[PDB]
């Protein structure tokens, strides 16, 4: 408007709030606005204090809380922006709480007027409220929020979920205020109508959080509130809304199902969930299984869904057959990642490969063996039999696979105690062998056997390579293996039948040939074209030769997805081998075919003028397998050298270069052989270090290919080219580099091949010191780095920071493990490696850790926890964390054991109030057992643990993977309880008399205090209140009483027309603002329903109020 | 999962509403810096009343 | 949430009577002292709710000489 910027704060500031009271008299909107501009950047740079500003605070407010009370929605936005700007100490808000204005903001909320403007800066106030002081936050604005986002979905309104995330915001500092008026509640039926996961499990996760801390566990109610969420699975009829439309009744069902399964999966990934979810008395689980008895085909297919994503298994097609869903199922489906667009063959290793991990704990075994525990304690294997018996088949299918997916993780995650005598099944090989029952149930009992047998097949069987890259790697691994440590003749009868049945010689037409005798003709073992000098065999290969040439444009023409397109890819590599079998008489066909095999390579790769372009055939056609014919090439001895004598090896060092076709490297990285050094090493390294950054990137990690598939020799060349890689230029290959040899440091042969060329990890981030933290476990490595000062400047480092930082590590690894967090299918949670886990291993750094008086602070600060605040608890995490990394061996067991604190964490482990910490003893309690004598200590307390390695599949029953279970789960699920926070004369005159019969003060709750205007009386010398023109003082009441009965909800039109007609009336009775406090103080106090609460505050909307604005300007000046 | 801690949870409210919410008002109300149908109804009453009282009831 | 009620079962409304299975009180209402009394044998498993304003049950037994007495 007009700015100067330049003048006395004091007399520049009256004048504005002066020109902001304005009189209610000409004075236009725009111009006060303006001024309230003026004020926020005079308030912006000019600090806020009462001496500076020349008035006090008391002035601002009342001449501040006049622009809410504007008619124009920009004015009432800019006061609101201004006053947010004055919050910034306690002693402002409680004084700007002091006069009731937490009112006018209340109000300013709920109008709903065409202004989604206006009603953001309330948001935002409220806010900075809850952030300035949540201890002192108003009634009224809570009761305002509550009532729109209870009722705010049905109104179309657009504020809902932002006020639900104020609402949730401010449960976590004040949770009394809002579970007094009902806010909680609010919080749990909003998550039934959430099908947005994010949102949605930031819903639960304030529930759970209230339920984990005692202080605000007394503001829960036992068994009403959390189980509110697995109503709909529960209650067949279940009606969330009591007014919905009619015509949406299906697809609503649908979403309640889709919103009560996102809140039941994210009430399983957390402690206070799971432990308040089975609890030993009549909890919400086995209400959940109990109605999975129950033969309700929707009920019951809907909780199986739910089941398989508990448990992270993957979903069967819905079918009814077994044999059909039991191959959706295969761990080794072709998946879209495995396209050489996409994944080509790194992608397919990882998830067919098995990891190169035996011992490491695997955090994520341990969460699915409590999960599967309270399960199975609760009775899940009898509703599942049950469920596959008595049930339709689309449903009897998927409970079988669920079932036997069920059983297969028992035998491996399970303690022996608790999984010997799952096996057995009584209940269903009872009913398999019962000839008593109806027929029916005993052979369908039978076939449940029989598919549970098949299915253990299929899982004792293993994922196979899909691909046949892979294929051959795989098996060029073994057979390298088995010959480092170490049949029929047909001379000329059976072969020439075998050559004549084939249909070759007889006639040329392709693609009607008997492709099978072909194969067996040319892998039968002493059939090698140098001992049976054959015409016909020759005329054999010369046609095959001619076929298989790219320039014949014969077998580089048909497209993939063709109907014997492996086979015929497998018999050419068999072809080119047995080519390569006849070292004297095989030079005139292999040289000739390799070399129109370079002929196309060149063609294609650019090195010509024509086109330079032909990514269209390769990509789609057969003619991209041409790579691995001169892999099944490279791999003999005899191979290398007749693949030199063309100029194969050139070509490759040729294409590496380019930068147009990304596909060629990775075709030629996955196919060559790297077992022998030679040129084919060469190769490998020129893609490694100058490449394409995604070429580079897809070279360096296509050596989880060569290490899951024990290449041999792997630690003199692929630890150095990982090494290498380390000094990359991008940082994302140096980050997978670092990845993959933490991965394969896993082998003690690798990481004395990693120490003996010693690496600078240090200039990398918290990964680098982590993998070099792995060279103190054995002490060739430990001795080199304890001379240079670096484990006595590790052990302050890790006692004073790093001890709390590993904690946060590991939480934020299981957070973005299960609870879709994303800090900015089951994965593999592997523990981070701990300094005092490393320093243990050897005995030489144990006694250095001992001397050190490391383990008598941690001792006493498990003994002696705070369990108050929330720093104390993360200490107690940490040194929880560092004593369970103490104990993964036996020489930590002995340094652990003079101090006898292994029974505190087993009692901490049942017995601590706060949930989280209850399952941090579990983790570390699992980490101890990984030893022998770990096992055997935690026996006598009753704890099992699992006493088998991750080496082999079926180990028989008599350096473990740390895992341990209470013997009855039930032992850790127990919690004491809490007793709830809440156990701690004209109404009846108006029945019988109308209104106009009785026209021929009325505020009940008023006094000095509470209203918005009398508090000024005192406080800053407001002039009293005028008198009125008992005439009123019975319309006070009236209006009073329809207000009130307006609250029950019961009648609302009859009690709204009354409002009507006393406004149409008497439009003066809705002017005196001794009123207008009542009724607020009534809103602020009651539950009324949103447009009731819109309706009674639009009531008072065309009011003047002149005498409040008269004396707020005459008290100014 | 480990979401106990007061910080973790607000910023996981936080971010979780702000992303995933559609409508434009989450990432406008939770900015990081801070960390008429009566009148129809009146209307209508008013019309009617002028022409709803003309007789006398006995 | 009433409209919808058109059957019950006997596991989800009252998992006592279903497991039964034999009785010594007789079928309700068949009672004369100069006659074999007739037991309670078995109770079906479902019943079918009738739609009006105070929707009657549809409960039906199964005596011990092998006839289904059928109640409302
Ligand atoms: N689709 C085909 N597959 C194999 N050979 C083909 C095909 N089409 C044409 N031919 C010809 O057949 C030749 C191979 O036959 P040979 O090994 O010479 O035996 P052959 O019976 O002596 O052949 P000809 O035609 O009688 S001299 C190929 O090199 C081409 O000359
Ligand atoms: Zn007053």
């Amino acid at each position: 408007n007009v700015p100067l910027d330049l003048t006395r704060e004091p007399s520049d500031n009256l004048r504005e709030i002066l020109q902001n009271v304005a009189r209610l008299q000409g004075v236009s909107n725009m111009r006060k606005l303006g001024h309230l501009n003026n004020f926020t950047k005079l308030l912006c740079d000019i600090g806020h204090s009462e001496e500076k500003l020349g008035f006090h605070y008391e002035d601002i407010i009342i001449c501040l809380r006049l622009a809410l009370l504007n008619e124009a929605k920009e004015v009432r936005a800019a006061g609101l922006r201004a006053l947010r700007y004055l919050i910034q100490d306690s002693s402002i808000l409680q004084k700007v709480l002091k006069l009731k204005v937490d009112y006018l903001i209340a109000r300013c909320i709920d109008i709903q007027q065409s202004n989604e403007v206006e009603r953001t800066q309330a948001l935002r106030l409220v806010r900075k409220m809850i952030t300035v002081n949540a201890s002192l936050f108003p009634s009224s604005v809570t009761n305002s929020l509550i009532a729109v986002g209870n009722d705010g979905l049905q109104e179309r309104d657009r504020m809902v979920r932002a006020c639900i995330a104020i609402i949730c915001e401010l449960a976590l500092q004040n949770p009394e205020v809002v579970a007094l008026r009902g806010g909680l509640n609010t919080i749990l039926k909003n998550v039934i109508d959430c099908q947005l996961s994010r949102i949605n499990e930031a819903l639960i996760t304030t529930i759970l959080h209230l339920l984990n801390h005692p202080k605000t566990r007394q503001y829960v109610r036992a068994d009403v509130e959390l189980e509110r969420i697995l109503a709909p699975y529960t209650d067949f009829h279940y009606r969330h809304s009591p007014d919905t439309a009619e015509g949406q009744l299906k697809e609503d069902r649908e979403a309640r199902f889709l919103a009560s399964k996102m809140g039941i999966i994210a009430t399983f990934r957390s402690w206070a969930g799971i432990i308040n979810l089975c609890k030993p008395g009549n909890s919400g689980i086995q209400s959940l299984i109990g109605v999975l008895c129950i033969p309700n085909m929707e009920i019951r297919r809907g909780l199986l869904e739910v089941l398989y994503d508990i448990f992270r298994l993957p979903l069967p097609v819905v079918t009814e057959e077994f044999i059909e869903a039991l191959l959706s199922v295969d761990p080794g489906r072709f998946q879209d990642s495995w396209r050489l667009s996409d994944g080509f063959v790194a992608a397919e290793a990882k998830t067919i490969l098995p990891h190169r991990a035996r011992s490491r704990p695997d955090l994520m075994d341990n969460y699915l063996a409590l999960i599967l525990s309270a399960f199975i304690r609760n009775g899940l294997l009898e509703g599942l039999v049950e469920v596959i018996t008595n049930s339709d088949d689309h449903i009897s299918v998927r409970a079988t696979i669920l079932l036997g997916e069920l059983l297969h993780m028992a035998n491996t995650i399970l303690p022996h105690s608790h999984s010997h005598h799952l096996h057995c099944l009584p209940t269903l090989m009872n009913m398999a062998a019962s000839f008593d029952i109806p027929k029916e149930k005993r052979l369908r009992a039978s076939a449940a056997l029989n598919c549970l047998k098949r299915f253990h097949e299929m899982k004792k069987r293993g994922p196979k390579p899909y691909s046949l890259h892979l294929d051959h790697i795989i098996q060029k691994a073994i057979a390298t293996h088995q010959k480092r440590d170490q049949i029929l003749k047909d001379t000329e009868e059976a072969l020439l039948i075998n050559l004549r049945d084939s249909q070759v010689l007889q006639h040329k037409e392709n693609l009607e040939w008997n492709w099978n005798l072909i194969g067996t003709i040319l892998k039968w073992p002493n059939v090698n074209l140098r001992n049976y000098k054959d015409e016909q065999l020759h005329r054999f290969v010369r046609r095959l030769l001619y076929f298989y040439k790219p320039s014949s444009k014969l077998y580089a023409n048909l497209d993939l997805d063709f109907a014997k397109a492996k086979q015929l890819t497998v018999v050419g590599c068999q072809f080119t081998e047995f080519l390569l079998e006849s070292e004297e008489d095989g030079q005139g066909y292999l040289e000739d075919l390799v070399k129109d095999i370079v002929q196309w390579l060149n063609a294609s790769s650019g090195m010509k003028p024509e086109r330079s372009l032909q990514n269209n055939g390769l990509l789609t056609t057969l003619s991209q397998h041409y790579f691995l014919f001169i892999g099944t090439l490279s791999c003999h001895p005899h191979g290398v050298k007749m693949l030199e004598k063309c100029s194969v090896f050139q070509c490759l060092l040729n294409l590496c270069s380019l930068k147009n076709q990304d596909h060629l490297l990775k075709l030629t990285v996955s196919s060559l052989d790297y077992s022998r050094d030679g040129l084919a090493r060469v190769i490998l390294s020129k893609i490694l270090t100058a490449a394409t950054d995604a070429c580079r990137l897809y070279a360096t990690k296509h050596l989880r290919v060569l290490l899951r598939a024990n290449v041999e020799f792997f630690n003199n060349w692929g630890i150095e080219l990982l090494v290498t890689q380390l000094h990359d230029k991008n940082k994302t290959i140096s980050s997978e580099a670092l990845d993959i040899l933490d991965e394969a440091c896993e082998d003690k042969a690798n990481l004395h091949a990693l120490i003996q060329m010693k690496p600078a990890l240090s200039h990398l981030g918290d990964k680098g010191l982590l993998l070099l933290l792995r060279f103190l476990s054995i002490p060739k490595g430990f001795s080199y780095l304890n001379e240079r000062g670096y484990v006595a400047k590790q052990l302050e480092k890790w006692h004073r920071e790093y001890n709390s930082k590993y904690v946060d590590l590991i939480e934020e690894q299981l957070n973005e493990a299960l609870t879709t967090y994303r800090k900015p299918q089951r994965p593999h949670v592997y523990l981070p490696i701990h300094l005092y886990g490393q320093l243990v291993h050897h005995k030489t750094g144990c006694h250095l850790l001992e001397v050190q008086n490391i383990i008598t602070e941690l001792c006493r600060n498990v003994r002696t926890p705070d369990l108050d605040k929330w720093e104390e608890i993360k200490k107690l995490k940490a040194s929880l964390w560092a004593l369970g990394n103490i104990g993964s061996s036996n020489w930590g067991l002995n340094l652990l054991q003079e101090e006898n604190v292994i029974p505190d964490i087993l009692k901490l482990a049942k017995q601590c109030e706060v949930l989280s910490i209850r399952g941090t003893c579990v983790y570390v309690l699992g980490l101890i057992a990984k030893t022998k004598q770990g096992c055997d200590i935690l026996k006598c307390h009753n704890w099992d643990a699992v006493r088998h390695s991750r080496k082999h599949l079926w180990p028989v029953v008599p350096d473990y993977i740390g895992l341990a279970l209470p013997v009855d789960i039930n032992d850790i699920f127990q919690v004491k309880d809490i007793p709830y926070f809440q156990t701690k004369s004209f109404h009846l005159l108006r029945q019988q008399m109308s209104l106009t019969e009785i026209m021929n003060t009325g505020l009940q709750e008023h006094t000095d205090d509470n209203c918005l205007y009398c508090v000024c009386i005192e406080i800053l010398g407001f002039q009293p209140s005028n008198q009125l023109s008992m005439c009123r003082i019975l319309l006070r009441k009236e209006v009073l009483r329809l207000v009130i009965n307006l609250s029950s909800s019961v009648s609302t039109k009859c009690h709204e027309t009354g409002l009507l007609t006393i406004k149409e009336k008497y439009p003066q009775t809705f002017d005196d603002i001794c009123l207008y406090s009542e009724v607020s103080h009534l809103l602020s106090h009651c539950t009324f329903r949103l447009p009731c609460r819109r309706f009674i505050q639009e009531l008072f909307q065309d009011v003047q109020f002149l005498q409040m604005h008269e004396e707020a300007e005459a008290v100014l000046a | 999962a480990f979401l106990d801690n007061p910080t973790i949870i607000l910023a996981h409210i936080r971010q979780s509403h702000v992303t995933s919410d559609d409508t434009g008002m989450c990432e406008m109300v939770l900015i990081d810096h801070d960390v008429s149908n009566t009148a129809q109804r009146l209307e209508r009453l008013r019309k009617e009343r002028q022409n709803q009282i003309k007789c006398k009831n006995i | 949430q009433l409209p919808q009620l058109t059957s019950l079962e006997l596991q989800y409304v009252s998992p006592k009577l279903l497991m039964c299975r034999d009785l010594e009180l007789a079928v309700p209402g068949t009672y004369d002292p100069n006659q074999p009394i007739i037991r309670i044998q078995s109770i079906a498993p479902s019943l079918q709710v009738i739609t009006s304003k105070q929707r009657p049950r549809k409960l039906t037994l199964m005596g011990s000489n092998g006839h289904e007495f059928v109640f409302l």
